[PDB]
């Protein structure tokens, strides 16, 4: 619902969850007057804005009024009138003033919600789901306007922000800094939640103590969001547990440069702002001509972390992704990278396809080896061509051969860098991104294809089309492992430079737009070397991603655990892989990999010949139980977290059914512990008058000696209600999971309805 | 048990404005040990004040009414509570200051124990008292509260608190006392 | 020391206390390898630099080398070239790219210090007091040159640090952001030190923990560095108190908008970076035209903070403030601020006056309102000549009157704003800093003038001389009271618009250098609002400052206790004012005001013809102490920290001769405590062996009450050795305190060697 | 989290919040004709995370006036234990045939929705189910005491001019406080 209150001049946003106030100034501002839960509206609100009289207080109206930008809450603040803080606007006129002023003029109330064409967002599917509310502002001495969009969704607590510059005057001005939304409080009792991590190590949950100054996360990299700083914001109260307390989440719908910053001030306000980086950004406006900035998606919870979770999981398996996949279930696929990176050939491989059908693989995807001349990596890159000294009968061949087993083919592709002795840079090496008289340096053998200019991607899209219709497939996927260096371009005047860093983002863009209209049948999986952009503006063109290149059961709960915080489980990728770590080494249980991939999209990245017969027995046991609990655990179902790896020995979490009809739990531990303490093990989200039973399997694999256990001395079924599952617990013998392994050992436990 | 006595009080040695006295004194059970042919002709005139709100209020403070802690003096400067009736139809808030600030931030006095969709009328008399300097503050620019709003809107959204109104309440153990109404 | 090492191309850097060591790479660039407590020299430490292959990592040399410049620590970073944090650097060319490489060409070691003549600086006095080292970079695209300066003081653990910028083709470039020094560690396990606070409580000290990000405080004022921040920042080990630990510290020599950063990256490597604040910074170089920026002060100390403050004590004290007022007393002055506002005449100047003549005050100092229309705030600000209706006799005559009378005369000047009342608005308007076709705010009923424009200092040079030149002057305070916002100028370009409040700040540099210079004997108290500009800048010009507009007994033991940490006592102002505060309106015994106004300069603000006989003995008494015991307190003394306000309810501080043979020493208490523990004194800075006399005064106050004190039942002199005084304390009874006030009580004790 | 209250004269029962590790915890009273000052027959157990309006609370209290002990042990598998009874330093009962003894009365209180609900609990019960039938629900009278008015200084005289005053101000009772016994003019004599 939106009202207006014409008589005072407000704006109340509301659902049945959230509120969302603000009112114009007298000198033609908005600003802030209430964010948080529902409550009632009346006519007058006025007493909620109060004014003083301090001291070095400089007033931007005529002298008998007392009114200050520094003691205001204000949205989309702006610097050089009265205010001192951090500002979130900059434009350069030609008389070299950097000074402006928007004053409301207009308003307008609609249903439903709009596209932003040139960057993708959030959509609704019916009239009666979402309000969106748009304000326009003049600034006279510049002659621009500037329009301000707010987007309430009802059945969630979800506000979503963007803003739009036009420019209609004969005059040109210089964007140097714009941001998509702003968003103040009056108290600085919270706590600043993010994700930080690096390759290998992603995505690890991190606190801070909000104090006096300015705190912020940035990304510099050029080409992705990159694997240090994820754009994500949570502010918290110190007391906040998963299942109580009150938070609010900030979430960015962009891949490329970004910063999130909160800035606390002396007076114990706090100011947080999400945008694009305004580190290498100058957009020049001529007559005629706008600017988007991308969107901002926030959210309110007042019971835990557990519910703000669970309303971005709905929200971006529902009204993010295409509807071509929204209700449907992954399949289960089987890679060669690991088993064999470079040195294979078509006999090698017939030999592994053969193997994984008795399994009950339903997907074989081939990977990097199979174009131009790649027998290393350093040669072969931007060369889209079958080798034929190692696929004869090419990729149709093969593909038809697959296909002939019973399986589905997948591919290899990365349509973005190119290396130095291809065919590509000897024909016209003018297509790097570059500055003259500048040294070029290199990643991995590699350099970036200046997509800011139309004519690369439209060749590169033809050299790639033609495989696709030729042969017969249906999987890809994306792989990009290099930043972008010296952004210049070649094919731009002195005053379009600034510019590449986001014309490259949107080039990227529409290759993926051309090659999803193209082909909607086929299914694609981003790869930033592993986690490098699981941005969600990714999500809306690829449904699921990579999570990371670490495969270590060990290692990936802990990835997992601060992924899930904002991003479904559909999206995250996983496989199971050999004993003899490659990135850690370390050697864990076939039964911990498999209960810790479960969670996710399931796969392998085995040679199932060499594996021995009592273990090619239980990835038959394993493929049967994902294909019969991938339902309930992908498409339909929550997630809890119930115990935190980063603050203790153990984690735990479960996915329980809509209906609370069906349930599955999983107990994982890191170190052995000697001579301990009784473990209990309680659950979250269930019916309390229920009849639940509970199965689990305690069957001891091998390395566990029977005949020692003897010298030092030392049915599964039962039936409980929801309050004894959730007050007391189910009891953990720490002798049961010694026989699991009992250095990285785990169990999963199922829940029926009577 | 709790009295009011002299200001320049045996045991600290501290001088506090009467009316801060009497609104600490007011939970409890209200008493004098004091003398009070000793006191001025304004301030007698006050203490018959106190004794009429005591008879007004006991009933509600003593024998019928729940009591909530809202802010506490172990982990800041200011303490705050209230006590609410059984059926939530009249309510007596209380707010408490240590120490004196200048150019300080603002203040939201959040309540509990009402409830949601009920119409609630808050009173409050911020007169001034005997030891104001009126125009030390017209030299520096800085020179009947009966309004009605919602259950929610006082637990959720707090009352707005005007720290020049604790400043003419003697400012450095000033107090403020607000009564709530069903009305 | 400065040593080259030529073989290995090295430079080492050191003194009796501190090493710094660094080096130069395989692509032309500076490496800092320790920097820290002094270590002996070898020949190599080439060791010290390790490198290793990562993913995601792009080098900058030819291909079979490895070197990335993410994970190398580098002195004054650059953008663009393999590393994604904040730069130091950014130049803007006439093709449109920000890309520059500043590869190492010769160096000079010399003696002595150069003198940066833009801007103040500290200066060794002879020689064989410093060494200098100068390093020459240059980029070959642009044809500029860059020349880094390092500093060291022999007999201090002191660096100093800057960075000059040189043209010297036939193109132009625009400077966007340039810093004055970058430093890094290999590790962030480290807290960073802050001085926060506004008006009336300055210089708060907080506290803060690394985390992964960026950690900073800036200053956007404009005319001013303001009272929310200080330019001053120290990294502390978290296990550091007063006496033990180790610290880093680092200031900026400069009164103008500034930036303080601390970045912390995934892999431990933390980053501090001060200079100039890069908002609204664009400086355009043409053909031989040159940049300065100001210059960091950095130290090191490994026996806590106290050392770290003796260190910037000392150092401000011989080698910043002028030769003239270097090893003097400050005078006992009398002011008239808070005795009467705005309403006075030529005759009760004269009586308030006699009576502060036999107490022993020597200066007497006039406030605003003895020029032009000033009756009240708003009007008569602008013109500068003396007001006869007021004082028929004028400022000659007065002065005249007062020399008689057998004291000095000063006056109050604020020469930087007008009022739209005064001649010099009505005379010509286009005088002030302003934009065309924009609102102008308005702080106090004033406006500031564009110091830029010389055509306006060469104004405000005259008309002020006059009245310095007419009459006999001694002592004058700058006041001001407005900030700058819409910095635009009408005597100026379309470019070099982004240069306005660097010349400002140049531009009153230049008027104190006129009026310092050409009146070598009257002392000047700068005053920027009470402690908004307090720097070693206005230091270099002014030799004291006016610390706070809040004279409370208490309140000033927080603001002292945290501008302690970085300015010498000698600096900060401290006068006595009336019983009932204007500011908090709390009332406090006479003695805990001159218990806490001796540390500092001595001052009055009373009214002493309106204080009793048993006041007038008291004020005797005080001016006889504190004419006795400046000597110690202000020239030759250590400044000891013993007990924090901001952790406790007690404060406490004591200063020492330099050869530990006199002390003085405080004790101040915040709240009463009925029925507490025994509390014990103990000291920190003497010489054990030593055979001192501890001596305290201890009459009761006239507020105590005796008879109540029998019905609950209820000159010292004594000798010790210093060890026992350090060790164990002197016991104080807290009966003792409670004669003396009770509720904001103090105490005083002095040592004799004897 | 163990919560308790403690103080000395003039200053009692300031709350403190101690962490538990494994070992002892313990408040005691030894005054002998008292419980004292220092420390009140009290204990709660709090989860770490809980505020006036959120978690869960366990409070013990004792019902006697006398020396007591409560106490809280960790051990080195994670298991705690709580006791509260008479102080056992100088108790010593002997029991002969057909003789019988009496422990004190333990109160406990569980809360799941802060520290407000659990303090609203024990100020119901000990209101409605503690106090005499004939005081429970009335309105205590206003009085005027005079110790800090007089102290043993005073007379007949003294103190009706005190009554008189406080009559038209609307007090309802006086009370003498010392000095009406024979033989009571110091701190000495008299009693």
């Amino acid at each position: 619902a939106v009202i207006f209150h014409e008589k005072t001049k407000e704006f109340h946003i509301f659902n049945r969850e959230v509120s969302y106030l603000m009112r114009i100034m007298e000198n033609g501002q908005l600003e802030n007057l209430y964010y948080g839960k529902v409550i009632r509206d009346k006519e007058d609100f006025g007493y909620l804005h109060e004014e003083a009289m301090r001291s070095q207080m400089s007033v931007c109206i005529p002298e008998p009024g007392i009114l200050s930008m520094q003691y205001t809450r204000q949205e989309y603040p702006v610097y050089g009138t009265g205010d001192y803080r951090s500002p979130a606007l900059t434009v350069l006129q030609e008389n070299g003033s950097r000074l402006v002023d928007f004053s409301y003029v207009s308003h307008e109330i609609y249903k439903g919600k709009k596209g932003i064409p040139p960057l993708p967002s959030t959509y609704a599917e019916s009239e009666d789901e979402a309000e969106t509310l748009e304000v326009t502002l003049h600034d006279q001495v510049t002659d621009t306007d500037l329009v301000l969009t707010y987007t309430i969704y009802e059945d969630y607590p979800v506000i979503t922000r963007n803003a739009r510059f036009e420019q209609k005057g004969e005059q040109k001005i210089v964007l140097e800094r714009a941001m998509s939304a702003s968003v103040e409080f009056l108290d600085m009792d919270y706590e600043l939640v993010q994700l930080s991590g690096a390759w290998s190590r992603e995505r690890y949950v991190k606190n801070r103590k909000l104090e006096m100054g300015i705190q912020s996360v940035h990304s510099l990299n050029g080409t992705c969001g990159g694997a240090e700083h994820n754009p994500f914001i949570a502010l918290k109260r110190p007391q906040t547990t998963e299942n109580q307390g009150e938070v609010y989440g900030f979430s960015l719908v962009y891949s490329g440069n970004f910063l999130a910053q909160a800035e606390v001030s002396t007076f114990d306000m706090t100011r947080v702002m999400l945008g694009i980086n305004p580190e290498d950004f100058s957009w020049e406006l001529n007559q005629g001509e706008s600017f988007q900035t991308p969107e901002v998606v926030m959210v309110y919870s007042d019971r835990g972390l557990n519910k703000m979770s669970q309303a971005y999981h709905r929200l971006y398996r529902t009204r993010l992704m295409r509807v071509t996949w929204r209700d449907k279930a992954r399949p289960i696929l089987l890679n060669n990278w690991e088993a064999t990176y470079f040195d294979f050939n078509e006999e090698k491989i017939l030999k592994i396809a053969e193997k994984a059908k008795e399994a009950g693989v339903e997907l074989f995807v081939l990977d990097d080896g199979w174009f131009g001349a790649r027998n290393d990596d350093y040669r072969g890159l931007g060369d889209w061509y079958v080798n034929l000294e190692k696929l004869p009968d090419g990729i149709a061949g093969l593909s038809r051969k697959v296909e002939a087993l019973g399986l589905k083919f997948g591919l290899w592709v990365e349509l973005e860098m190119v290396n130095k002795d291809s065919d590509l840079y000897r024909a016209h090496p003018d297509w790097l991104i570059g500055a003259p008289d500048r040294f070029e340096s290199h990643a991995r053998h590699q350099h970036v294809l200046d997509f800011s200019r139309k004519e690369v991607v439209d060749y590169i899209y033809k050299m790639i089309a033609k495989v696709l219709r030729e042969s017969s497939i249906s999987y890809i996927k994306w792989d990009m492992n290099r930043y972008m260096t010296e952004p210049y371009s070649r094919g731009a005047d002195a005053s379009q430079q600034g510019k590449v860093m986001h014309k490259y983002i949107l080039g990227v863009y529409d290759l993926y737009t051309r090659l999803t209209t193209e082909f909607p049948e086929i299914l694609f999986e981003s790869c930033a070397s592993g986690g490098a952009r699981f941005d969600p503006a990714m999500l809306y063109f690829a449904p699921q991603t990579w999570t990371s290149d670490d495969t270590d059961a060990s290692e990936r709960t802990k990835i997992q655990y601060g992924t899930s915080y904002v991003y479904p489980v559909v999206s995250m990728g996983s496989h199971v892989s050999a004993v003899p770590n490659h990135q850690m080494h370390r050697m864990t249980p076939i039964e911990t990999r498999a209960n810790v991939a479960y969670f996710g999209t399931f796969g392998y990245e085995l040679d199932l010949n060499l594996l021995s017969e009592a273990e090619l027995e239980s990835v038959k046991k394993q493929i049967a139980f994902m294909k019969e609990y991938r339902e309930l655990i992908q498409v339909d179902g929550d997630f809890y977290r119930l115990l935190s790896p980063f603050e203790g020995n153990e984690t735990a979490w479960m996915v329980v059914a809509q209906d609370k009809s069906r349930a599955v739990a999983a107990f994982y531990q890191r170190m052995n512990k000697v001579n301990a303490s009784w473990i209990r093990f309680k659950l979250q989200g269930l019916d309390a008058g229920t009849l639940y039973e509970v199965s689990c399997d305690m069957a001891p694999s091998a390395s566990y000696d029977e005949s020692l256990a003897k010298i030092y001395g030392i049915v599964k079924t039962y039936r409980a209600y929801g309050d004894e599952l959730m007050q007391v617990g189910i009891p953990i013998d720490r002798e049961d999971l010694n026989k699991k392994g009992g250095d990285f050992a785990s169990l999963l436990y199922t829940l029926k309805k009577v | 048990g709790s009295h009011v006595s002299a200001v320049p009080n045996h045991q600290m040695h501290r001088m506090t404005p009467i009316e801060t006295r009497a609104n600490v004194a007011y939970f409890g059970t209200f008493g004098y040990e004091l003398d009070l042919n000793l006191l001025s002709e304004a301030e007698l005139e006050s203490v018959k004040k106190q004794i009429a709100f005591m008879k007004e209020y006991r009933e509600l403070i003593q024998v019928d009414g729940d009591f909530y802690r809202l802010l506490s003096p172990f982990e800041g400067n200011e303490t705050a509570w209230m006590v609410v009736a059984q059926d939530k139809s009249r309510a007596v808030a209380a707010f408490y200051q240590r120490m004196n600030k200048v150019n300080a931030s603002w203040i939201r006095f959040k309540l509990q124990g009402l409830d949601a969709g009920t119409l609630y009328e808050v009173s409050c008399d911020m007169a001034p008292s005997a030891s104001y300097d009126e125009s030390l503050a017209k030299i520096y620019g800085i020179q009947v509260k009966t309004y009605r709003a919602y259950g929610d809107e006082l637990m959720q959204v707090g009352i707005p608190i005007d720290r020049e109104d604790l400043n003419k309440k003697g400012g450095d153990f000033a107090s403020l006392l607000y009564t709530l109404k069903k009305v």
